[PDB]
């Protein structure tokens, strides 16, 4: 119980958490979704014209 | 968990209760009924259903 | 916090260290330097800086 707090306060937990969750980002689809309907148009929607 | 009507902890918690193991570093959720047979440290990683 | 060179814990710490107060249900943060003098239950509400 004493050791856990030292690891928590030194941030090794956050380091290991990033190491084993996010640094292995392979299928980085990264779709979140913003409701901001004032997003402009890209050229990629229009280039066919 | 405990068995129905017998109170026989199978699994890892039984490995702590029945003197077979020594410590369990594992993704293990602090519930109510696990406190009455074994001890937990402070929590290290937070989560939800 | 503790005093430099004399370890005089003031505030709500010394009220429990020096036998003054009996229990403290309050916004107190579990640290490393507080488990040595007093004890904490399991944490009940998460937060950050
Ligand atoms: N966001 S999380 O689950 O990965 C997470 C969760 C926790 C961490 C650290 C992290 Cl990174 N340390 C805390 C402890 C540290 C100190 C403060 C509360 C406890 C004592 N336990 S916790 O609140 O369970
Ligand atoms: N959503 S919250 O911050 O108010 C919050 C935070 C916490 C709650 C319950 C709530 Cl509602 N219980 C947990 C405890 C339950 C069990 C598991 C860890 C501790 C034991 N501590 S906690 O993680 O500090």
């Amino acid at each position: 119980n004493l050791a856990v707090l030292k690891l928590s306060e030194q941030g090794v937990l956050d380091k290991l958490k990033n190491k084993w969750w996010y640094d292995k980002g392979e299928c980085g689809a990264k779709d979140s979704g913003s409701k901001e309907k004032t997003s402009a148009l890209s050229l990629s929607n229009v280039a066919g014209v | 968990a405990r068995d129905a009507d017998t109170k026989i902890w199978n699994g890892m918690v039984g490995e702590l209760v029945y003197g077979k193991a020594d410590i369990a570093i594992a993704p293990l959720t602090i519930t109510l009924v696990r406190e009455e047979v074994i001890d937990f440290s402070k929590p290290f990683m937070s989560l939800g259903i």
